[PDB]
């Protein structure tokens, strides 16, 4: 256990800061370009990463991420190639927390336990299984804990109190909060139930929303599609893509210092 | 927490994003309540009797079995309104949507038959209906999409992924997760997340219940085997359900064998796929060694679902039902045989079931056997397909 | 000398070449004997129940009549095997051919539906079947001729005359006059020489008999009017027959009005033709001032018969039945209305009947009236026609 | 009443001869050519004529006559134009018996009685209504007798004795015999029942069959399609058409002298 999320949230609370976590699809638009994209995200001030593995049927993703998956498939990106990227990323950046957004079949394919063992070996910190609800999560979260992986769970805006209790009890690392039923209710109830720190990930596309999520009590914000949009718009110029990526992330991260 | 068991042994479950779980739980509680409601049961049976044509006939085929000791009956779901068995369960689901106070219907469709069935049920019962269809399937099924539009449905092409059925199924789920307060997702087969496998079976089980009463009337005994094609499993589980506890009655499901199992170009995941998690369920599926979901090939478009209902995977694993496969060429030959000797044009889907019954007969022609084939649809939609293949040779 | 009256008032008769009269007399004596034979009646009813789907449903249309005092029911002959009411009487006639010891069937067809119906009956009952079709109709109905060939029928193009239905009807009669010893002419409407008007009615009259029992069950009273399209008159006389002696029940037949009666381009000879002698009968027909038989125009190909059954001309002249006409545009509008509000795709033929019922409703919306429309067929065969006309505008 | 058939059969029996009657379609292939065709038939030795009026739906005619009807329609031949031809023919040939092959609708169209009145006015001798059996013939044959027209009836090969009696009693001019149930039976039974003289019209295409019909007892032969075949074959050369017409008819007529 290396405690990367815990150590990050410590360092962030000691400096009155909120976390900014960008999402990108591994291998979008190409493996080498993706690696540069992730290096400029980390250099621009990202506190942690959420990385998606291209899946053929992402039934829980919007159109922006659907096109990212096809750009990565058009580049011939496989799950095995993603775990090769994950090892190279961890070897360059020992401290940053690296979370995965997975679909259940890529986790179940070669055995659930072996998937989480491969995550631990490459240095992955957390796993969100997009199409596994807490009601079905037992084999997944148990395998994750056995291999020092934090299982991440989404807290939806409609979440009643029994879901809140499960999310608080079952999750680790951070709670994936989709919200703004009252927003301040969910964040305080999750704290009341000793949940992992809540990160807001609904429509986080501007510096102003990163600032608003922190004031609401959440520990930070996840940008679900905004980073992938910048990639898709600057496909013709990989150089200007990285500059616009570095500019945006620095905007969002400075928005979290206050 | 659920009122009903979401698993059939190891198969099934509710593998959906958390945001969709309230939708599924609300649907299960309404369905359970509807099932105990005699007034719901009477409106459902009324639409089936007075709008859809039920009960359907059970036809004895004497020409086709002459010279053998096989007696063959066909359960005539091809005579149902709409031309296929799908009409039974969309009528049930549309009544369920009204029970939940919903005014809108979401559906996906591949070959177009579930979209036409959803559209006609929505038109009859006053529901606004939007249908997601893969763009490659939209281009291939111009008759069926015009049928949907004529009936007031809005047809939305799906260009993501491979632009076929599974990619339509994804886009409907996403829609429902944001709109389930006003809209009901009308799933078109006995698969997907619970409670849909259970709901689609219970709304299709009159098929087998009628067959039992009709076979007891005409023959004084239960059949030796009931045979049905398996795309997603709805027509087969509809036939199987009332016979599950009659252990002496064989249950045979027929998956599409495509160009042949050994070619890789088939649609038989139950016997030649691998257990996976997709479309809200744990079931055998058409997947790569990596875990990416592939498509199912069949000459018959309605067998294109790349997985199979979890109750079928369960019935297989305990040995209660047996599952086989039938190739394109075998199905075509059965299509031509039924036309020439019984004057019935079967759907190429149902031709797989009949083709296996003909094999059971022809391989052992002195075996005394009473067979019921579920004729799940008529085959007028397939004559252009059969025409092209048959002049491609001579 | 005949056992039955060949005339309905002044209409009907047996105007055939002398060589054909033995064929007609043999057919009448077999039919009369068959009608008194309880075993013939039981085999006929058996095929209708277990092969063809009878009894057909009677559907109440609540959406279509909302806001008015009209109650509309549809007699669902579209749910019959084959998709149209024609299947009833070819099953009867094919059993009659077997009763006479004949092994071959002759038929003509225009739009292709009677040829498909004759072919499926011949395939079921083990009869060799040849079908004459006008070459211009052969070219226009490639789906239906492939259906016939798939079912084992031999399709013979007719290039003589105008190469349409009436020229097919001629070529079948010539065939029969030389081959009637082994072959039965399976006439496809309630017209032609006696006994065919009487035979086709008696083999179609279960339509009205069922409607009466079903309307008494659901409403406790007879309908105010039954409405049916009139091409040759078989589906209409099938509906009318059991109501003829219920004088309070109106009988409304709907001829195709085409582009409009005043245009000359229509198919309504009963009301806008002139009494003539053709096709073995004295009846109103589409004829020139000279006496040459013209064709009937309709957007709906199945209403192309240039004359009308003699019992309809008789029922008109005594005022027992009333006959009206409905234009192409009126029929199309009724086609779209049934699709969008009841989820039923009607044949463009039957859309004429429904279109008149909608007019009865819409013209006098506060009139209390219980209407039954005979929905003689499904309209999947017509979606390509309706598609072209509707994008020809917008 | 001019008694043309009776006077012909008298003149023929006084000279131990059989009658030869060709059939042609009026206006085939054109009105002027048809008139020449009929003049060369009469000049070649035809004893009487059977003339068809082009009808749109000749359900009792074979393909050779079906094509003749279309050649006449393609020439715009109408029933009114045919009766103009009939008057010109009678005015050139006062003695030859002229019979019509009609379909019932052209007779019924303007009133049955008026049709037979028009036949009498133009000089027509007999009318065969192809699609009127004896069972339906009452209004037709009664109108024909009122206007001095002989109604012609077909005696089919299957004819039982009651049909034979009706044909004998109802017919005049000649009996149209389709035959070779025994051929000699029908001819003798028709004589027994005082029928009009029987002319054989089954497959009369050669001189040898004209000779055989007479020996069998029939009073002559009708050539139903052979003349129409010669027309259809020589359409490109109207000159050679008439020569082949004159050659054929002289062959058939000389075959009837013995
Ligand atoms: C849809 C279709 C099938 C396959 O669907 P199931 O869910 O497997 O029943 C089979 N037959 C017909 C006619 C179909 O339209
Ligand atoms: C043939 C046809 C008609 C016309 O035939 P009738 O003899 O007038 O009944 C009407 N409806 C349908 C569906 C037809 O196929
Ligand atoms: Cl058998
Ligand atoms: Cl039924
Ligand atoms: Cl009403
Ligand atoms: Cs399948
Ligand atoms: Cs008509």
């Amino acid at each position: 256990h290396m405690e990367r999320y815990e150590n990050l949230f410590a360092q962030l609370n000691d400096r009155r800061e909120g976390a900014f976590v960008p999402f990108v699809t591994l291998g979008d638009p190409g493996i080498e370009q993706s690696l540069k994209i992730i290096d400029t995200l980390i250099d621009a001030g990202a506190d942690a990463l959420e990385l998606g593995v291209p899946f053929s049927d992402p039934l829980a993703d919007g159109p922006t991420i659907q096109n990212a998956n096809l750009r990565a498939f058009a580049a011939g990106v496989t799950p095995a190639q993603c775990f090769e990227m994950l090892a190279l990323i961890r070897e360059k950046h020992p401290t940053i927390p690296i979370g995965l957004l997975m679909y259940a079949n890529l986790v179940f394919n070669n055995g659930i336990d072996a998937f989480y063992a491969r995550c631990e070996q490459v240095g992955v910190d957390s796993v969100l299984v997009a199409d596994v609800p807490v009601e079905e999560s037992a084999p997944f979260r148990q395998a994750a804990l056995r291999h020092n992986i934090a299982p991440i769970f989404i807290c939806p805006p409609n979440a009643d109190d029994d879901l809140l209790r499960q999310v608080a009890s079952y999750g680790r690392g951070y709670t994936y909060l989709l919200s703004r039923l009252p927003l301040h209710h969910l964040i305080e109830k999750l704290k009341e139930y000793h949940a992992a720190p809540a990160l807001q990930g609904f429509g986080i596309s501007s510096p102003e929303q990163v600032s608003a999520a922190v004031r609401a009590g959440a520990a930070g914000a996840i940008s679900g599609s905004a980073i992938v949009k910048i990639i898709e718009k600057n496909l013709a110029s990989p150089k200007q893509m990285l500059a616009e990526l570095r500019s945006f992330v620095s905007a969002m991260k400075a928005a979290s210092r206050a | 927490t659920t009122l009903l068991n979401p698993y059939f042994g190891e198969f099934g479950g509710m593998y959906v994003p958390q945001i969709l779980m309230p939708a599924l739980n609300q649907l299960e509680e309404a369905f359970v309540s509807a099932q105990k409601d005699p007034e719901f049961q009477a409106q459902f049976a009324d639409l089936l009797k007075n709008y859809a044509g039920r009960p359907t006939a059970l036809t004895k085929c004497q020409n086709i079995t002459a010279g053998t000791r096989t007696t063959l009956y066909l359960k005539r779901e091809d005579l149902l309104h709409g031309g296929a068995h799908k009409t039974n369960q969309v009528l049930g689901q549309a009544l369920l949507a009204k029970r939940m106070g919903k005014s809108e219907i979401i559906a996906e469709t591949g070959a177009g038959q579930h979209g036409v069935a959803s559209a006609l049920a929505s038109a009859l019962l006053g529901l606004k209906c939007r249908i997601y269809m893969g763009a490659k399937d939209v281009e291939r099924q111009s008759p069926n999409v015009f049928r949907m539009r004529l009936m007031g449905a809005e047809v939305i092409p799906v260009h993501s992924g491979s632009a076929t059925l599974k990619d339509a199924c994804n886009e409907a789920l996403r829609d429902w997760s944001g709109s389930y307060e006003t809209a009901h997702y009308m799933l078109g087969t006995a698969a997907g997340p619970h409670p849909y496998p259970t709901i689609v079976r219970e709304f299709q089980r009159m098929i087998g219940e009628e067959t039992k009463a009709q076979i007891l009337d005409k023959e004084g005994r239960l059949p030796d085997a009931v045979i049905a094609c398996v795309g997603g499993g709805s027509n087969a589980i509809g036939m199987f359900a009332d016979f599950i506890n009659d252990t002496s009655v064989g249950l045979i499901g027929v998956e599409p064998g495509g160009h042949g199992i050994e070619t890789g170009e088939h649609g038989a995941p139950l016997k030649h796929g691998r257990v996976g998690i997709y479309f809200g369920m744990k079931a055998p599926m058409m997947q790569t060694a990596d875990g990416q979901i592939e498509e199912s090939y069949s000459i018959s478009a309605g067998l294109d679902f790349p997985s199979v209902g979890p109750q079928h995977a369960y019935l297989n694993s305990i040995g209660r039902a047996d599952y086989v496969s039938i190739t394109d060429d075998e199905a075509l030959e059965a299509f031509k045989t039924l036309c020439r000797h019984e004057g019935i044009i079967p759907a190429l889907e149902s031709s797989h079931a009949l083709a296996h019954a003909l094999k059971m007969m022809r391989e052992q022609p002195e075996k005394e056997q009473l067979l019921v084939v579920n004729l799940s649809g008529r085959g007028d939609k397939d004559i252009f397909t059969v025409h092209d293949i048959l002049k491609a040779r001579g």
